[PDB]
RNA sequence: AAACUGCGAAUGGCUCAUUAAAUCAGUUAUGGUUCCUUUGGUCGCUCGUACUUGGAUAACUGUGGUAAUUCU
RNA sequence: UGGUGACUCUAGAUAACCUCGGGCCGAUCGCACGCCGGCGGCGACGACCCAUUCGAACGUCUGCCCUAUCAACUUUCGAUGGUAGUCGCCGUGCCUACCAUGGUGACCACGGGUGACGGGGAAUCAGGGUUCGAUUCCGGAGAGGGAGCCUGAGAAACGGCUACCACAUCCAAGGAAGGCAGCAGGCGCGCAAAUU
RNA sequence: CGCUACUACCGAUUGGAUGGUUUAGUGAGGCCCUCGGAUCGGCCCCGCCGGGGUGCCCUGGCGGAGCGCUGA
């Protein structure tokens, strides 16, 4: 399941691939316009809101 | 969907017609706007030309007119009692022409007060506040009160009138139709016709 | 047919334009105007049929658009301008001015006029009307509303429009003994003098009209145009002056024309 | 006569009856003024329709219609509606390849106003056109003349 | 160029299935209605930041999804 | 004030109203440039309303082929008329409520059939007639069959959309896309009709 | 009466096939009404505040929260 990210204070966007669902159940019943903590993506996402 | 057409009907000969076109768009017919009574909704219609109609379904608020005084005021829309054509209008507070509705007498009473300096629709106890005594005996210069005891001398009311205005309720006819322009105007009722819808009414309960 | 129709076929085109039966399937359809559909002249039939200043319609399109053609003393680019009776078409680069003036057989005549009597028109009155705080308002054939006119003015009658400023100069009322043309119908282009009106309420009414050479016709009173005040007309007159020759002598001219001729 | 016969109040909408009036100018009732208008072509306004008090917003007379385009004649054949009756017009219908005629007839439904009283199976009525005034009425009745041989 | 906006796309072309006072034709009516456009009138008639107001969105730039569309 | 054969017309006066799904009362563009410290000439767009043009839509009057082995029909679910309203751009059983019992017919109603779109017209014809008119002009209807709509001044539009019925295209089987009675062209049908 | 052929009828079969009307029930889809309220704002409130007057508020620009108030 990609994930097409994108930071609007740089304008830069990036398509990532993540292939864990561990990972992504954070986002898992989920609707949209809500903010959920990117931590389980990874160690460098610690932090990010998404 | 709805349509006005002619060529559905029978002939004047009691014989079918078998319909050479399909409907059209000029024959379209729309829900009827059964306004009640309640605060303000009125929705607008696109209609032929690029017009637009007003369709009201809830009014509380109405231009009546009191023909025998030429006194127009906008008033507040209290309840339905009586519908020539259909009784379940009636039942159900439904605003359309020809309606009889009762209306409330608040803004003809101070109208009344202020250009007659005579008391209307009022009880024995007089209490008469401040600001009603004043409005009701004042103190004027001589032309002024002279003008107001010529006033004085055609100021009579008819007793079907007056006590409409004791109970704070006045009769009266919608003339406007609240589901073309989203208005329900009319005129207070008085004279013969007062009369006749008093009678129909009692003798509907 | 939803909506508006927006072509006219060639053989279905008002006859007067004396239009051709080959030169293609559709005719120029007038635009929408101060003149009804068939009671008026295109710019182009005008330009090209006429007066064959142009060979073809573009031809007529790059004379228009140069602003050379005047209709009333207004510059019109369109060339399907539906132009009708009485209308004055100008050309100042060629210095011409011509009236739309009927013919004996109901036909446009290029007339041509002085450049004094292009600058004013005459125009019959529809309605007269009173609105917007009682201020009188009258209605033209030529569609033309003008407010505060002459209380004398009254429906029937004919006012001379000064086209420079838009105003009424004189009037001519409507009555027995004035001179008049025949505006539509079988005399249509006939002058003569009013004889007699009859009023048939509720239906048409019919005006009784004698010629110069005594013959009489009648026509409908949404036919007659007063041209002139008693026997006078206030324009110029096509070279046919409004009387109707039979066939007999309209043969007889043409034989005399042909041996006086050579 | 009372006019009163509907669920609703019957009354000409143009005339004001609930004028003011002072107690010494109430010689019993005002004469409720009557409105009535004069439909051209010479047709006179009969005197019924002016004196009368019948309510009918149909009436050429007192009514709100107008009459317009053909004026038409006919015979009364049948007065079983209310306000409107069924007249009858014959005319001959020439059939060119024999040179000779048909007898055809239609009826046609018109209304009458309550001021054309006394009006009889026989007699001729001139009628009018106007808007239509129901399904099959587009007709009002002018006027009324009496049969050959009446009383 | 593109894209937003405006206009047109209700004309034209084709065919004759339906349709028997219906269509249509001549004659009248709208004083019983709607009307883009063209043309003329009207547009300080109203007694109550302006030396110019606000938020977007497309084109464009970049990340894409689907086997597939004038999809998004 | 003015008008019409005829307004309950036009204009006037008065008391009010004036819809948050709002009515007008210019926050727009171009070209020339100017004069006396501010005023301005041509245009182009836009706009409520009135008139005009182009219409359209309902009506009035008369006119249509065969058939009685179709003689009574319509009316309980509007048939005919009245009163009040709803809806509609408006007049109207257009629809509703309550009333009345009406309305058409041997002068052919009602029903059935048509190898029936209607006219302008065509063939033949001494005179009278008979037959044809799908077909280039006018009017109508339809876009495989019904139905329902959006936008728009104007469609119940199909070289617009939404469904169902009948056909039918691609598919990775999850889905997507259809409408030549337009011009060519193919199949089929046929005695019968042209170039992608 | 006998020989051959054709047409047509009655048709037992309780004929079918196609089509067209309806009774009753079900009923896609649009449209209207009554609700519904995923989201997106604006005002307000603060941490944040640029400067005017002067710490002094009248307006920029943020973040947080308020089923605060309202709009779509
Ligand atoms: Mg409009
Ligand atoms: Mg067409
Ligand atoms: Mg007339
Ligand atoms: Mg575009
Ligand atoms: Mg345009
Ligand atoms: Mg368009
Ligand atoms: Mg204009
Ligand atoms: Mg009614
Ligand atoms: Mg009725
Ligand atoms: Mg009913
Ligand atoms: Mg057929
Ligand atoms: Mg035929
Ligand atoms: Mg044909
Ligand atoms: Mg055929
Ligand atoms: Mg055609
Ligand atoms: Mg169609
Ligand atoms: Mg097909
Ligand atoms: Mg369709
Ligand atoms: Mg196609
Ligand atoms: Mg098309
Ligand atoms: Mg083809
Ligand atoms: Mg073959
Ligand atoms: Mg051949
Ligand atoms: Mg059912
Ligand atoms: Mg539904």
């Amino acid at each position: 399941m990609k994930l097409n990210i994108s930071f609007p204070a740089t304008g830069c966007q990036k398509l990532i691939e993540v292939d864990d669902e561990r990972k992504l159940r954070t986002f898992y019943e989920k609707r949209m316009a809500t903010e959920v903590a990117a931590d389980a993506l990874g160690e460098e996402w610690k932090g990010y809101v998404v | 969907g709805i349509s006005r057409d002619n060529w559905h009907k029978r002939r004047k000969t009691g014989g079918k017609r078998k319909p050479y076109h399909k409907k059209r768009k000029y024959e379209l017919g729309r829900p009827a706007a059964n306004t009640k009574i309640g605060p303000r909704r009125i929705h607008t219609v696109r209609v032929r030309g690029g017009n637009k109609k007003y369709r009201a379904l809830r009014l509380d608020v109405g231009n009546f007119s009191w023909g025998s005084e030429c006194c127009t005021r906008k008033t507040r829309i209290i309840d339905v009692v009586y519908n020539a054509s259909n009784n379940e209008l009636v039942r159900t507070k439904t605003l359309v022409k020809n309606c009889i509705v009762l209306i409330d007498s608040t803004p003809y009473r101070q109208w009344y007060e202020s250009h007659y300096a005579l008391p209307l629709g009022r009880k024995k106890g007089a209490k008469l506040t401040p600001e009603e005594e004043e409005i009701l005996n004042k103190k004027r210069s001589k032309k002024i009160q002279k003008k107001y005891d010529e006033r004085k001398k055609n100021a009579k009311i008819s007793s079907l009138l007056e006590e409409q205005f004791q109970q704070g309720k006045l009769l009266a006819c919608i003339a406007s139709r609240p589901g073309q322009c989203g208005r329900a105007d009319g005129y207070v009722l008085e004279g013969k016709e007062l009369e006749f819808y008093l009678r129909k009414i009692k003798a509907r309960k | 047919a939803r909506g508006p129709k927006k072509h006219l076929k060639r053989v279905a085109a008002p006859k007067h334009w004396m239009l051709d039966k080959l030169t293609g399937v559709f005719a120029p359809r007038p635009s929408t105007g101060p003149h009804k559909l068939r009671e008026c002249l295109p710019l182009i039939i005008f330009l090209r049929n006429r007066l064959k200043y142009a060979l073809t319609g573009d031809e007529v399109k790059k004379i228009c658009m140069q602003r050379f053609i005047k209709i009333d003393g207004k510059v019109r680019t369109d060339i399907t301008y539906p132009a009708g009776f009485m209308d004055v078409i100008s050309i100042d680069k060629t210095g011409e001015n011509f009236r739309l003036i009927y013919d004996t057989k109901g036909r446009f005549a290029v007339h041509r006029i002085t450049p004094e009597e292009a600058k004013y028109k005459l125009c019959k009155v529809r309605k007269i009307f009173v609105g917007t705080k009682g201020i009188p308002h009258l209605v033209t054939h030529d569609a033309r509303t003008i407010r505060y006119p002459d209380p004398l003015i009254k429906v029937n009658d004919t006012i001379q429009i000064d086209l420079e400023t838009g105003k009424i100069t004189d009037f001519i009322k409507f009555d027995t003994g004035n001179l008049c043309m025949v505006t539509g119908g079988a005399n249509l282009g006939r002058i003569g003098v009013i004889t007699n009106r009859e009023r048939h309420p509720g239906s048409f009414d019919v005006v009784h009209v004698k010629d110069a050479n005594g013959n009489s016709f009648a026509t409908r009173l949404s036919n007659i145009f007063v041209i002139g005040k008693g026997n006078k007309p206030w324009i110029s007159l096509p070279r046919g002056k409004g009387i109707r020759l039979t066939i007999a002598e309209e043969r007889d001219k043409r034989l005399a024309a042909k041996q006086s001729s050579g | 006569a009372d006019i009163q016969t509907e669920r609703a109040y019957q009354k000409q909408p143009t005339i004001f009856q609930n004028k003011k009036r002072v107690l010494l100018g109430e010689t019993g009732k005002e004469k409720l003024p009557r409105y009535y208008k004069n439909i051209g072509l010479g047709f006179k306004t009969p005197k019924e329709a002016i004196e009368g008090t019948y309510i009918d917003k149909k009436c050429p007379f007192t009514g709100n219609v107008s009459i317009r385009g053909r004026i038409l004649s006919g015979v009364v054949t049948k007065m079983k509606m209310q306000r409107t009756i069924v007249i009858r017009r014959d005319y001959l219908h020439y059939i060119r390849k024999y040179n000779r005629f048909e007898k055809r007839h239609k009826n046609m439904s018109v209304h009458l106003s309550p001021c054309f009283r006394d009006v009889q199976i026989g007699d001729i009525v001139t009628v009018g056109e106007c808007r239509p005034l129901s399904k099959t009425v587009r007709f009002n009745v002018l006027k009324v003349t009496k049969a050959a041989g009446t009383k």
